[PDB]
């Protein structure tokens, strides 16, 4: 479910495994590799998610 | 019982991948050897001691005299690895010659059964030194590194040794070396000084710099470089199973 | 400077003549590789036979 | 199948063939054990002619700079045997000092 | 948006024109190169040091005369390319140098 | 199919032995590369001779 619930993206501190399991196979890739898929989203940078 | 198993079994699966026989093996790695005195042996006694000049001083000098005569007789390419083999040899020492009293043991044509023994023993080493630089493929920019600074290969080597898992490491460190493609020269030259860190690595191995410094991390957990060779393999095992 | 033009003259020439032995060199053991890989072929061709 | 054992003896028969010309590569004189040998050999005696080379150029230097009235023309340049390529073209660089 | 995808789009196209990589493409035009002291790069340090004659004059001629030195020491194959390479990087100026 | 098996390990033999010709042509002495340094140090000697 879409909801506002923060995500800290960097592959050792999320500890919501559901969100974030449910991230990595919908767009079927790492923990590493979306970490840096949101990188790229914000020019290097990691706001918030 | 269990690691002998996995011994034999993973050391015929380097065998049989780098595609020799254990005849080729205990070729390169007997210590049962002859001590008949070989034309070959004859040759290197005679263009070593009439092509060498006065008897110069130790490895500092008389090695880099002799290097270019000992390629020339037993068939390396490089005067450098030849000095670096002669290194090698001088820090092993087989039954106690080093490459001085080799010399003196040669150039005489009057020697003891014990003498000419020793200088045929000498000589099969150096021998199966040739094959095993030449079967695996050393530059002798990684061969020369690992010969100095055996630190870099493994922590708790300090003698570089003439064993099979040293053949077999040696193996799998020519072969990253070369699977490392176009930036080779830079990480070994990286692995020569303490400098050779992730980004670089991954780079040169096409992964992920957070991949490979995780790897790292799981290895060593506060190690930010790779400071040696063993770090550098099981770093890639856990790529390899992360993957 | 005519002894060390002599010298120099002469040093020319075993570097010529050094040049042309690892040539002559590198081109016979890759001539002997060649036909060490060749023999290997054939064995394998015969196994196919 | 009479055909596909004549074929046979043919790839035999290459075989032969390719282990004679390995045996020949081997048993010839001009091996590359002859030429391995002479690189070495030659490459010791090529260093130590170039020392002997670059020591008649500093006498011809010193020479030069006691006739001259100049102890400061330094001609033969620090160098000119780079190891990593064998020091090779060392007398043409001598030749051109 | 489109801007970026029609220029991924057709970036990818001319890269699989050439027949390279990302990663051919990233060695050729990167910026986060190593800092450490290659071989090769002792090899040029060396040979521009001692091939080399007193200092010269700028890209007038210090360039003329040290284009075969450099082109000798990365493999370029003409004194002219190495010579306009030389004025490439002159106008370009990696880290200030 | 085991002689089609036979034939790609054939073809397998065959890569890797070109692979080995390949990587002896980098690492002879006598590669392109000292040719080019031979070239670029004799043309600078040539022209200031």
């Amino acid at each position: 479910s879409a909801d506002n619930t923060k995500l800290d993206l960097t592959p050792g501190e999320s500890k919501n495994h559901f969100y974030l399991g449910i991230m990595k196979r919908a767009f079927r890739v790492n923990d590493t590799e979306l970490y840096t898929l949101w990188k790229l989203a914000n020019g290097g940078t990691n706001p918030e998610f | 019982l269990t690691q002998l198993i996995s011994f034999l079994f993973q050391c015929t699966q380097w065998l049989t991948t780098q595609k020799w026989s254990v005849s080729d093996v205990f070729l390169m790695t007997t210590d049962n050897y002859s001590t008949v005195l070989t034309p070959d042996i004859e040759n290197l006694i005679t263009t070593l001691s009439n092509g060498l000049s006065t008897l110069s001083l130790g490895d500092d000098e008389l090695i880099r005299a002799a290097a270019p005569l000992i390629a020339a007789s037993i068939q390396m390419d490089s005067a450098k690895t030849a000095e670096t083999i002669l290194l090698w040899i001088n820090q092993i020492k087989p039954q106690g010659l080093t490459f001085d009293d080799f010399m003196i043991i040669a150039a005489n044509r009057d020697r003891s059964e014990n003498e000419t023994s020793n200088m045929v023993a000498f000589c099969q080493v150096l021998g199966q030194l040739s094959l095993i630089v030449r079967n695996i493929g050393l530059s002798e920019n990684e061969l020369t590194l690992l010969v100095t600074k055996p630190e870099k290969f493994q922590s708790e080597t300090t003698a570089l040794q003439h064993d099979l898992p040293t053949l077999q490491a040696l193996t799998r460190f020519h072969a990253v070396i070369m699977r490392c493609g176009s930036y080779a020269t830079e990480i070994l030259t990286a692995l020569e000084l303490g400098a050779l860190t992730a980004e670089q690595l991954a780079v040169a191995l096409k992964f992920d710099a957070q991949v490979v410094t995780q790897a790292l991390q799981q290895t060593d957990l506060g190690v930010n470089t790779f400071t040696n060779w063993r770090t550098i393999d099981v770093t890639l095992q856990w790529l390899d199973v992360a993957a | 400077l005519e002894n060390a033009k002599w010298g120099v003259s002469q040093l020319i020439q075993f570097g010529n003549t050094l040049l042309s032995i690892t040539e002559r060199q590198d081109a016979e053991a890759l001539a002997e590789i060649l036909q060490t890989q060749g023999s290997e072929l054939a064995l394998q061709s015969i196994k196919m036979q | 199948r009479e055909a596909a054992v004549l074929q046979k003896n043919y790839l035999e028969t290459q075989q032969a063939q390719t282990q004679a010309q390995l045996a020949f590569l081997q048993s010839k004189f001009s091996n590359a054990a002859l030429y391995n040998w002479l690189r070495g050999r030659l490459s010791a005696i090529y260093y130590q002619f170039y020392d002997l080379a670059v020591s008649l150029c500093l006498m011809a230097e010193q020479t030069y700079q006691y006739e001259l009235n100049n102890a400061a023309a330094h001609f033969i340049k620090p160098g000119a045997w780079h190891g990593t390529y064998a020091g090779l073209l060392a007398g043409e660089t001598l030749m051109l000092n």
